[PDB]
């Protein structure tokens, strides 16, 4: 039999064996470039990995077929014009050679105003309103979908993307890039349900899609812009000094944006390994495969580490003797440009069957970008797993361990919707976890042409051991969770998210006073869930792990917790993330915040009955969870 | 070509667009630098002579009172753009 | 070790030693008879079943309270009177006793149209359009909240219910009645969400709450009304002859309906008998407490099968080493006639602890009402348990099986809103049973001052032998759901409920062709939930019943065939009754059939927008629920 | 109790209520069976001789263009409806 110590050496082992720049730059060939969702080039990547899969002899190797509808560009050319004198002076500013999927195809015209990064407190900071105006921002920060959404939300008729030198330093200056501007994942056109031939693709909108037009800029076209408008922009943003903010009088911005749908054919591929002891239970380990351009970072990388962490668990218990006690599920996505369209459609196509299966999602997306900082991000559940891989886990250049900072828990950042853990965690329930090596900047490169294998070998040169690290990263994470009959999910991580939370509402008590309400509830019910968080963790040390009736009991209330946090009151079609504390909507807790915030401003932006429902569900829902994890229904105390 | 811009213009100019219009339009459909519209064709030949004087590399027609200027880089656009701004 | 034919003749030798009327009569004393919801009488009969409970030593006895919204009547009067000669003329019909809960506080003048029940089918088939007039009904068919509704979306301003002499024949003319008019259950100041302090109760009505005022009127009124009114009811439904349709063009009526909320205290009750293998699953057997009269019939009958089973299973637990495999939920609701108060609010409450614990609920409520017929509803799943009880239990009277009809699943109606199964099946999604002896008229006195021991011993010679026969069935539903490994839950029955809801969408194919759509994956979702069933058969044949991991993991497997069916597509908060099939809403197949109906019609009702979103979201809730039971997510095997 | 209801009337139809809704919150007010608004008091008289003569079991007050009558039956209430209708 093997223990932990064991496994671990023998990965490690099998880790130091294997090339991963190898199978980049194969993944990088003219084969499979340029691979867009839905391509022919995707398609033979897909079956690449397929029978890749199937040559390291996996439990089960399968497909899913989806049909979903995209956006491209038209035969008819988007374009970025100035014009002046009352239409008498014409200027091309640029036909650009990318895009933003899902933007409104319409021609708009009007001036011109910088909103910095486009975020909320960008809009509310600037003196020039953007009502019925277009809007020029620089990438980063956020979404292309939260950009246009705060945009929009102001009466914006357009929005503009480019890439200023001072934060993506870029010697070519004419490059273009590629994103898309709807607010959530999946096939916008199927919002709440899978796109396959049986729903019969009825006439369905999803609200995530904006309805202003949005077009990207190279860096060349917007300082051809910033030469035709006026003001200096703050020092603050920390952009190029060509910055301008809001064109002249006479000058008009025109943007014309023509792009149009279309239906595609996606193909998920999947590989299984089944478990040993509880093979229906499993973890999911997914990655991109699609990419507008070359992708060799967020996809090739992640394709990569998938095919080599599924070659090495199939060597491992096929011939190490590894017996995971639970099954190991490695997934190929597609259209992960788009969204999450392949992994968000996987999860609502078969929501119902890994219910309380899957207990785990690793996503591999964008893992190797850098090698100055590690970061994570994920359900607290995972933290002290991610903790106590950090503290036995080399970092590859300076060989010591990831685990430096002890307070790195209160500093991580949540899932964004970018990333395609996020609707596994916010939507489905199932703790997800994504990791990088990475620097302080964005990758420069990303969504663009230059995405290439030869770019990222000559910024990293040690690609090969930061891509081995990742992937000892991701396969301790594998190995933890399946071959110990004890799930290495931590719930009492998340009393400290509760205990935030109650005390920032705290800091609002009067406010909770003059509205004749009280806080005790809420503390009630964290109180509940801590001690049923510490019963559980006294019952786990008092129950011997041989009797698998008491474990299973046990590890069935454990696999509840991410569950129960989901919000059993708003609809899962029209709320998809449903998570009170990762999610999106007038349901979770920073929303609850984010109500009461506006109380003692006295301008009649604060929804009081809204703030009472919204008080009400939450504090129900925290003691709800906190009553499933105390145990069986008749041992819940009342006053 | 030319001819094939004049021959556009002249469509769209008898169909009822006005100047500014298909000014955008033809900068929509050739991919050209610049279009000025002008009152007269003094303004015309005054502002094409200008532009082909300060910017030799500039290629520049002339159609009822539409000056259509189309160039190759983005510094030359830039020159006609502002010789075009003055000269108006 | 015992076995089922064991357990069977000892429950049967309790039941012979058991005394029912005794109890009955005893809930049916001054002490307790008149307890409303929140009521000190109510309050001291929950005592009472707490301390009975506690006496019985079962393994744990509590309670749960709530503060709920109910509607009671004012220091100001209702009043209908008829005016006429505008104005000039003045009759007091009646300022009547009952009333009906929920209504609007308002008074309206205008026309009195007949509409029978009340139904839609009613409504439709009338000549008179009842736009701007109030509305006369007959009691029975529908619930009162479901007549209102209808009412009220052909724009009525009022509504009026009695109880005619032909379907109820009681000699009292001016007897009154109490009924309540929320399109809903629960609190209806608190939908989807519990009735505790922790919400704070915030601001929130529910959608099924009436915005007409509805009165309820004695026969007498109804006749004093009808005495001034024109045209001869219709023949098809079979009323009085002094039955009217339209009042006289210058003489109107006015409703004045002041009733007024209040929020008031309830007390749920307990008790639970631990499993000895399986103790973390349970079965929930409930029954009604309170009522507006001395609810003889309904809540009497119900509270005292509910002590009677929890006394015996609790002897046979203690004296005859009976060992339930899981556990037993003995509960007695409150306020269960204005709704479901009481157990909806439970559900609301704790639905996270009874996601997948809970297996099957088992109401009491109105099990004695008659000895002619034995009327059943439930879901599917506990068809197979229900016709194994019925062979071998006899009749109260004629000493014969209850099995007597071969085809009675066929004729098995759904639950409807008035009965607290219903919350139980359609909102939390777990298999619930409804049975009674009953007759094939509707008991007079429910809801009324009447409904009491007297008439019940009068009306039922022997009631204590079908009260015996009802706590049977009860106990041989709860010994086979609760001694062996196996739940005993027929699964495969929802096969032919699918096998009948294709078949009549089969009737609209030539409209599926004309809108472009086709029926091919719906086929292919039944076939696969046939092929899932089979397999689960199969896996249950294979395995060995010692095994009790895989035989658990089976079971699991079984216990969720009934959440699958319950809408993921729709909010639980404004759309609790989730189940496609036995719900309520645009969700569910019979409202995808109803939609499609008016294609023929060409009319403007037909929402083909609408319907092409209710066939794709019930088509994969049918394919999700297949590919869910099937097993494993890499182990479907069907041709996408 | 004849004067009191009187009263009601009187300081009722002092504060502006018609004669109709002062019929209508009198019959709400004292649970009266019929309310009668007459034109005159000639009329009024006849009525209430009327109501009288053909149902003798009845309490019959007039006052102020009113004519208020209460029984304690259902069928004696049917009867000065009718006779009410009749004569009016
Ligand atoms: C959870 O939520 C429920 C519902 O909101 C709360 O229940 C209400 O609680 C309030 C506050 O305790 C109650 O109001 C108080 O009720 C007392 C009950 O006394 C009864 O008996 C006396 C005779 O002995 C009667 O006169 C009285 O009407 C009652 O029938 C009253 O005694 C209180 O009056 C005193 O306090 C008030 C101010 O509170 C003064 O104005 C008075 O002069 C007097 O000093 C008061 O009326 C209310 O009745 C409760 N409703 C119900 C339906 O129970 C729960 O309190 C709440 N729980 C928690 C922990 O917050
Ligand atoms: C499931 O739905 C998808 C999308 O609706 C179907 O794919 C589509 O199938 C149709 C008919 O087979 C294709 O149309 C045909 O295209 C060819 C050109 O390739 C043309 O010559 C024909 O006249 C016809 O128009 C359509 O292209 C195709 N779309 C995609 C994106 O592949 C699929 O067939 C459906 N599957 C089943 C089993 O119904
Ligand atoms: C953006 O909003 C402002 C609101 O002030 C508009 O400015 C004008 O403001 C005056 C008040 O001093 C109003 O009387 C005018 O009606 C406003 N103009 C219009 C067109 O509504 C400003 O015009 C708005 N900009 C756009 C593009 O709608
Ligand atoms: C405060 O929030 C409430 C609830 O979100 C809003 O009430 C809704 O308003 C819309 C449009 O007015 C209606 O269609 C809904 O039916 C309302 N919900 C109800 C009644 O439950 C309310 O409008 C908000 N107020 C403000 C000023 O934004
Ligand atoms: C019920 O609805 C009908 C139809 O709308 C009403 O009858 C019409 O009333 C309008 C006045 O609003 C007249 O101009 C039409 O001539 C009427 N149509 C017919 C066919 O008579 C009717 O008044 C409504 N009833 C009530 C009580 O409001
Ligand atoms: C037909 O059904 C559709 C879908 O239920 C209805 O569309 C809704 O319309 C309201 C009113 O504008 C919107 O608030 C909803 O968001 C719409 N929902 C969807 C899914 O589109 C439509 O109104 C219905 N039409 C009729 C005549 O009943
Ligand atoms: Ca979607
Ligand atoms: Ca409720």
């Amino acid at each position: 039999r093997l223990y932990w110590d064991d496994l671990k050496r023998k990965l490690s082992e099998k880790l130091d064996s294997t090339d991963f720049t190898s199978t980049i730059k194969l993944l990088n060939e003219n084969s499979y470039v340029p691979r867009e969702a839905g391509s022919q080039k995707d398609e033979n990547l897909a079956l690449y990995v397929e029978n890749q899969f199937r040559e390291f002899k996996l439990s089960k190797v399968w497909r899913d077929q989806h049909f979903v509808k995209i956006q491209v560009k038209d035969s008819a050319q988007n374009s970025v014009i100035i014009v002046d004198k009352n239409g008498r002076l014409v200027y091309l500013v640029e036909n650009p050679g990318g895009y933003v999927a899902y933007s409104k195809a319409a021609t708009v015209t009007g001036k011109l105003v910088h909103a910095n990064f486009g975020t909320k407190k960008d809009f509310e900071d600037l003196y020039t309103p953007v009502n019925g105006s277009i809007v020029i921002v620089r990438a980063g920060k956020i979404t292309f979908a939260e950009k246009v959404a705060n945009a929009e939300s102001l009466n914006a008729i357009g929005v503009l993307i480019y890439m200023d030198q001072t934060k993506f330093p870029i010697v070519n200056a004419e490059l273009s890039f590629f994103g898309h501007a709807h607010l959530g994942t999946g096939d916008p056109y199927t919002p709440g349900f899978p796109s396959f031939n049986h729903t019969q693709f009825p006439p369905s909108r999803s609200s995530g899609l904006p309805n202003i037009p949005v077009q990207t800029i190279s860096r060349a076209a917007a300082e051809k812009l910033f030469g035709n408008m006026e003001g200096d922009c703050p020092s603050d943003w920390k952009t190029d000094s060509t910055c301008r903010m809001v064109t002249s009088e006479s000058k008009n911005v025109k943007l014309t944006v023509s792009n149009v749908l279309k239906e595609i054919k996606i193909l998920n591929i999947f590989g299984v390994i089944k478990g040993f002891v509880e093979p229906d239970h499993y973890v999911v380990v997914g990655a991109q495969r699609d990419a507008w351009g070359p992708g060799a970072a967020k996809s090739g990388v992640g394709t990569a580490l998938l095919l080599k962490l599924a070659q090495m668990f199939s060597d491992m218990v096929l011939k190490d003797g590894f017996q995971p006690s639970r099954s190991i599920i490695f997934a190929s996505w597609s259209a992960g440009d788009f969204g999450s369209v392949g992994a968000t459609e996987w999860l609502e196509g078969y929501l119902s069957s890994l219910h309380l299966k899957a207990f785990t999602y690793i996503n591999l997306d964008k893992a190797v970008l850098g090698t100055s900082n590690f970061k994570v991000s994920a359900s607290p559940l995972l933290y002290t797993l991610i903790e106590k891989t950090m503290q036995n886990v080399k970092h590859p250049v300076t060989g010591q361990f990831l685990y430096q900072d002890s307070n790195w828990a209160s500093k991580v950042e949540k899932l964004t919707l970018d990333n395609a853990a996020f609707p596994f965690l916010a939507y489905s329930g199932i703790p997800a976890v994504s990791f990088c090596f990475c620097e302080d900047t964005d990758y420069p490169y990303l969504g663009t042409t230059m995405d290439t294998y030869k770019e990222l070998i000559e910024r990293i040169p040690e690609l090969n051991k930061v891509a081995r690290a990742a992937a000892e990263v991701a396969g301790q994470f594998v190995i933890k969770l399946t071959h110990d009959v004890e799930l290495n999910l931590d719930y009492e991580r998340y009393n400290s998210q509760l205990l935030s939370f109650v005390r920032d509402l705290n800091q609002y008590r009067a406010d909770i006073k003059e509205m004749g309400l009280s806080l005790q509830w809420l503390y009630s019910a964290r109180g509940d869930f801590f001690r049923a968080t510490s019963r559980l963790t006294t019952d786990f040390g008092n129950a011997e792990k041989t009797d698998r009736f008491v474990m299973k009991k046990l590890n069935d209330r454990v696999m509840r917790v991410e569950y129960h946090f989901l919000s059993p009151y708003v609809s899962p079609k029209e709320s998809p993330f449903r998570h009170v504390f990762w999610g999106s909507g007038s349901h979770t807790l920073p929303a609850l915040l984010e109500n009461l915030k506006l109380r003692k401003q006295n301008n009649g932006a604060f929804n009081e009955t809204l703030f009472r429902n919204q008080l009400a569900l939450a504090t129900w829902t925290i003691q709800g969870a906190a009553n499933a994890l105390s145990g069986d229904v008749w041992d819940i105390d009342n006053e | 070509d030319e001819e094939e811009i004049q021959k556009a213009i002249e469509e769209l100019l008898r169909k009822g667009v006005s100047e500014e219009e298909a000014a955008i339009i033809i900068v929509q459909r050739f991919n050209v630098a610049v279009v000025v519209v002008v009152q007269d064709e003094r303004q015309g030949k005054h502002i094409s002579e200008y532009i082909r004087r300060y910017i030799p590399e500039a290629d520049v027609i002339l159609f009822a009172n539409l000056v259509v200027i189309k160039v190759e880089t983005h510094e030359l656009s830039t020159r006609v753009w502002e010789a075009a701004q003055k000269a108006y």
